[PDB]
RNA sequence: GCUGAAAGCAUCUAAGCACGAAACUUGCCCCGAGAUGAGUUCUCCCUGACCCUUUAAGGGUCCUGAAGGAACGUUGAAGAC
RNA sequence: GAUGUCGGCUCAUCACAUCCUGGGGCUGAAGUAGGUCCCAAGGGUAUGGCUGUUCGCCAUUUAAAGUGGUACGCGAGCUGGGUUUAGAACGUCGUGAGACAGUUCGGUCCCUAUCUGCCGUGGGCGCUGGAGAACUGAGGGGGGCUGCUCCUAGUACGAGA
RNA sequence: GUGAAGAGGGAAACAACCCAGACCGCCAGCUAAGGUCCCAAAGUCAUGGUUAAGUGGGAAACGAUGUGGGAAGGCCCAGACAGCGUCGAGUCGGCCUGCGCGGAAGAU
């Protein structure tokens, strides 16, 4: 399994051998156990969690009986993790960050920050076309978008300006450079999707 | 056809028993089992059934296959591998075969059920079993690791086969 | 002038088949003939007047020939480039219930009725269905 | 191996064989023989 | 390649068995139940009276207005709207 | 009662008769490195000098610098060097006006997208009492390149190299 | 000869090919070419064969113990055909012909 966390920011550890390792820092609060699925009743086996708090006037009564029903208070969302055919939870049960103490690698999910409508350019490392030498209009436009006649449509899948971020996406295979279930951190080396402030889930690294 | 008329002679301590298609000889090396093909009308006798236009061809494999698992459950099958080559070794350790060829990695082949081999030497190995297919098989598998080079005649090879050297 | 069957006082009654060593094509034919109602004196073409008609085994299906390796399922994605193909064994290991149900579509008539009338396959992979409830006749094909 | 329109017998050793509806020539004596239609 | 007849031999093949590549199906990442074949699981909410009439998944009247939603406002590392 | 025509730029997409990388048979294959044929389309597959060039030659890279189809892909996407308007000149032909599958200098490239398509993003209704969530995963897409060094080992191979 | 100046049915679609020449009406019947498992009207028709290639449902020289049929040969129980230092009946390879196989690489 792994953990829902939030991305605090950005910062380095300096190792004693003067190496500045960049780390994103983590805060990982207890994960509370709010369904465990199995075979029977709804055919795999995970679990869902929670964590953090809400505010008792934003806990609408149908998500208010479901955390009541496993016995924790409410927390800002709920995520599910596959279990493994060893694994096996209980609800109400608290998972801390000390899960990743022997983890050596992590992969982490979030929601990449939000670019908006993006030019090809941008989106899609497009070339920009002659500044001057005569162009007219046509400086960062994406140029030819088919061929003619034959096929005499555009190709589903082709790279246009449209929306970009403000997506799912995971970075695989981080270093874990520390743990630290005191403060309820873990740090990993390197960048991670998404702003200050946003949900990350954390993994161990699948490969 | 002249292969499937000769009958397989049944010697004294194999017990067969014909379950219809499948046919199961047990003697004192092991028990083999074969299911046949439809055409086969399986002393042992073996002959074409009707509405089957290869029944004769049919025939022939059945009865080859079933002579050679009455000398297997009996008698048994051996087959020798030598190896030929500067460091070039064997040793088996109960059921794997660990050999050195010239290579920077261990090559351990795991024996399936049935095969036992023994290394009389470090250059020769000797395999033995009842399956005629399977004692075949491991001694092709083994000779895979490192086929009778054509300069030399370096590798693994049968101890029977001739390896056709040539020079440069 | 000549009776038409109506939508709302058609008599549907509900069949199951075992599929176990049929010949695709040949199974198929005869539940296309069903569904569409053509063995009813009823049988109308604008009208669904065929029967329900439960499958099972659909894995079990027979081809004759090489055609276990050799048929090929072709579609198209959509995407350029995106033609996709599997054999008939990699068709019943993946979803052996789509050998039958692609069989018997393209044995049905095109258009809004010929859609309706394949909702009334109910295909199995295996030999047990949920419509018992429905007291399904056993029907030899 | 030759792969050709036209395989035959190149010498006494030579075998005609039929695999998996291939017309091929094998030759115990000669590698150069060895031979499959295509 | 193994075993193996047709074809007493031989034969990788006809029956049977094994190996074999960035191609194929997966494994990795993302979308995804308008998957109209519209799926599953968990939780929450509503427990009045009355009338007429081609009498049927019929149409009103008074009372009631939940869960939740939307709207409005302050807004955002979300955003052309 | 007009289907814009060379080259470049931008953006491509398919075929496989494969340039590289992968698998393999034969070799007049010792090894190293090749030759030749078979399988294989996953991904990858130069920058410059000269010329309008495509190409080509040249310099220097690279694992490689593939071959073709796509209106010799792509001007309602850009350019406008070439080329085929009007000016002018040379050579040449012609008595001349003028002319040249010769050369030379100069010389206006329009369009606010209705439909299809495509990239994004909402509204409606549906899914059978209504509602808030978490999901399963049919199906679809993305990704898939490779150098050099070291060890194995100066080992196998080789008279050495 | 047809189209042009000709509709209808067949050949998926298809002026010019095949069948056939539309005066109007019919919720009658018989046929033509072409068809009769489902889309889609009518044989999952009957009898005897062939093909195993999805050949049928593209492609030649040429290549091959694929497989069916036919006529005639050579050798052979004085023992043939591989074993022929062997035992116990077929064996060899031309000819003709039916149906298949390879030869067979292309761009949404
Ligand atoms: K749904
Ligand atoms: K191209
Ligand atoms: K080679
Ligand atoms: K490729
Ligand atoms: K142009
Ligand atoms: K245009
Ligand atoms: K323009
Ligand atoms: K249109
Ligand atoms: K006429
Ligand atoms: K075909
Ligand atoms: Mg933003
Ligand atoms: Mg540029
Ligand atoms: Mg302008
Ligand atoms: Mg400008
Ligand atoms: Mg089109
Ligand atoms: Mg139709
Ligand atoms: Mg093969
Ligand atoms: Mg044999
Ligand atoms: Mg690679
Ligand atoms: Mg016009
Ligand atoms: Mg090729
Ligand atoms: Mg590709
Ligand atoms: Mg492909
Ligand atoms: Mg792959
Ligand atoms: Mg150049
Ligand atoms: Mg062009
Ligand atoms: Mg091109
Ligand atoms: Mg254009
Ligand atoms: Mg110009
Ligand atoms: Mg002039
Ligand atoms: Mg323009
Ligand atoms: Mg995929
Ligand atoms: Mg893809
Ligand atoms: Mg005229
Ligand atoms: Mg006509
Ligand atoms: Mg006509
Ligand atoms: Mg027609
Ligand atoms: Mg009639
Ligand atoms: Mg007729
Ligand atoms: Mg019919
Ligand atoms: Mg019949
Ligand atoms: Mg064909
Ligand atoms: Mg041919
Ligand atoms: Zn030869």
């Amino acid at each position: 399994i792994g953990l829902v966390g939030k991305k605090v920011g950005m910062t380095r550890i300096f190792t004693e051998d003067g190496v500045s390792i960049p780390v994103t820092v983590i805060e990982v609060e207890a994960n509370r156990v709010t369904q465990v699925k199995d075979l029977a009743n709804d055919g795999y086996r995970a679990i869902q969690v929670t964590t953090g708090a809400k505010k008792a006037n934003r806990v609408t009564k149908p998500e208010a009986g479901h955390f009541a029903k496993a016995g924790v208070e409410a927390g800002r969302g709920l995520w599910e993790f596959r279990l493994a055919e060893g694994e096996e939870f209980t609800v109400g049960q608290s998972i801390s960050v000390e899960l990743f103490a022997d983890v050596k690698k992590v992969d982490v999910t979030g929601t990449s920050k939000g670019k908006g409508f993006a030019g090809t350019v941008k989106r899609w490392n497009f070339r920009t076309q002659d500044a001057t030498h005569g162009n007219s209009l046509s400086h960062r436009v994406p140029g030819s978008i088919g061929q003619n006649q034959t096929p005499g449509k555009v190709f589903k899948g082709k790279k246009m300006a449209g929306q970009m971020g403000n997506e799912r996406v995971t970075v695989q295979s981080l270093d874990v450079v520390r743990v630290d279930a005191e403060r309820n951190l873990l740090l990993v080396k390197g960048a991670v999707p998404g702003a200050t402030g946003s949900d990350l889930i954390v993994k161990p690294a699948v490969k | 056809s002249r292969v499937a008329k000769a009958p397989v002679v049944v010697p004294a301590g194999v017990d067969v028993k014909i379950n219809g298609q499948v046919i199961t000889i047990k003697g004192k090396n092991g028990e083999l089992t074969r299911t046949l093909n439809d055409a086969v009308e399986v002393t042992l006798t073996f002959g074409p059934r009707d509405g089957y236009a290869d029944g004769w061809a049919q025939a022939g494999t059945a009865r080859a296959l079933l002579n050679s698992m009455v000398i297997g459950v009996t008698e048994g099958f051996t087959k020798k591998l030598q190896l030929v080559g500067v460091g070039y070794r064997a040793a088996v350790k109960g059921n794997v075969i660990n050999l050195s060829l010239g290579f920077s990695h261990p090559v351990d082949h795991q024996l399936p059920a049935g095969i036992t081999a023994e290394c009389p030497t470090q250059t020769e190995i000797v395999l033995k079993g009842a399956d005629k297919q399977v004692i075949g098989q491991v001694a092709a598998d083994l000779r895979a690791y490192r086929r009778p080079e054509p300069y030399k005649g370096k590798g693994v090879r049968y101890a029977d086969e001739v390896v056709r050297t040539k020079e440069a | 002038k000549t009776f038409t069957a109506k939508p709302e006082t058609v008599k549907r009654d509900w069949y199951v088949v075992d599929a176990t060593g049929k010949t695709l094509g040949r199974l198929a034919t005869e539940l296309a003939r069903r569904l569409r109602g053509k063995h009813k004196a009823e049988y109308t073409p604008h009208v669904d007047t065929g029967d329900y008609i439960i499958v099972l085994n659909a894995d079990k299906v027979a081809v004759t020939g090489n055609k276990r390796t050799d048929k090929v399922y072709y579609h198209h994605t959509g995407h350029i480039g995106g033609i996709k193909q599997a054999t008939f064994e990699e068709m019943i290991a993946r979803r052996p219930e789509r050998v039958i149900e692609i069989a018997v579509k393209g044995m049905l008539p095109k258009g809004p009725l010929g859609r309706a009338m394949f909702r009334k396959l109910k295909v199995y992979a295996g030999n047990e269905h949920n419509h018992a409830a429905q007291q399904p006749q056993v029907l030899d094909i | 191996m030759k792969v050709r329109a036209s395989v035959k017998k190149l010498c006494r050793n030579c075998k005609i064989v039929k695999r998996d509806g291939v017309i091929r020539v094998i030759c115990s004596a000669e590698p150069k023989h060895k031979q499959r239609q295509g």
